[PDB]
């Protein structure tokens, strides 16, 4: 029945519905076991395309809402904003329910370096969702949830996992985008992209048959933030 | 527009 | 109210958030009254992409089904299948939904040539959705009703609108696609396709300023079938 | 693959 779930998951991504496949992976994290890396893969897939879509919307009306603060269009702005608000409802409903599948189910069933890194740079991830919507103490709250859980993965990639581990440097990638868009913090932000980076290229004869491409291209996509910030 | 990991 | 509804549909649009979309337009065909080309348009546009994600949910899951009806994988197939059908359900309660609309609505409301064919050739358009993946009465049921639609809109079609008129091309270009897909009649659709595509190469003069490229597009598209077919 | 009208 795990291997059905597993196979029910991979029938809604072939049909991209995601809804579906966040619903099939829910039930196996729910088994309160040790994911493979396959299942950690598709609980993450199927989630990041949730809420994905839902971002892409926010930041869409947002620019829309923008545009016409802008304008002085404020018949069209209180339209714009009921639905960014809507959007921001679907939002918080998402992250809240994989932080408490993380906290109720993964966290604690965890016992791999992988998969602690894994689940509490998720926990990071959602946190930081949660903070790029949210205002006042909401956002604070968000940003020092986001900052301890990136934190707790950083603490166990830099014991357990090589430098250029790809869970280890998406961790360094996300958490420096963290320091940037939701800390304000541009030189945080690059240090901890460069250092990550720079580790990586010292230990390049750490890299993964099974993941260097993943590596190669995180490493890119440090190396293209670093671009946009400096 | 920063990118984060996959 | 009417304008509200508009702009909100042009949100979701923007969002790519359809299911609100089709919320916001069948309002607007609830009022009992013509609608605007915009608003067709808009109707038309909500509803294609509603529907459009089902319908290739259905075709990649079908292919599957294939793929593992030639491999002899039972298991499999008792999940791929259950898959399919709820697929199926969606399918038919899309049509159900914008059928109704048309029926109670749309239909009785039309008071030009355009909008007279352009909600009949809608009306053939979603009988042959569920067409599509009917089987046995069902099958016959839905394909008789597309064509009683696609009858009448063709009756008005010639003669109102020219032969250039992108809504009577679409209008033919569907008709041709129901002939081959549904009827399983190749004949009657090359004939159909090159009679629509001959008579407006025939009264090029007639094409329309709001609409020549859409008229372009939709001649090439008959010559893709064509070739295709032939 | 067949194409319908957009």
């Amino acid at each position: 029945d795990r291997e059905d779930l597993v196979y029910q998951a991979k029938l809604a991504e072939q049909a991209e519905r995601y809804d579906e496949m966040v619903e099939s992976m829910k039930k196996v994290a729910g088994m309160d076991v040790e994911l493979t890396v396959e299942e950690r893969n598709l609980l993450s897939v199927a989630y990041k395309n949730v809420i994905g879509a839902r971002r892409a919307s926010w930041r869409i009306i947002s620019s829309i809402e923008q545009k016409e603060e802008n304008k002085g269009g404020e018949d069209k702005l209180k339209m714009i904003r009921e639905y960014r608000q809507m959007v921001e409802t679907e939002l918080k409903l998402i992250c809240c329910d994989i932080l408490d599948v993380l906290d109720k189910h993964l966290i604690p069933a965890a016992n791999t370096g992988e998969s602690k890194v894994f689940y509490y740079k998720m926990k990071g991830d959602y946190h930081r969702y949660l903070a790029e919507f949210a205002t006042g103490n909401d956002r604070k709250e968000a940003a020092e949830n986001s900052l301890v859980a990136y934190k707790a993965a950083s603490d166990i990639a830099m014991t357990e996992l090589p430098p250029t581990h790809p869970i280890r440097l998406g961790l360094a990638l996300n958490f420096s985008v963290f320091y940037y868009e939701i800390l304000n913090s541009p030189d945080r932000a690059c240090r901890l992209a460069k250092a990550a980076f720079d580790d990586a290229i010292a230990e390049l004869d750490t890299l993964s048959e099974e993941s260097y491409k993943d590596s190669t291209l995180i490493m890119q996509l440090l190396r293209d933030n670093l671009t946009l910030w400096t | 527009r920063q990118r984060s990991a996959p």
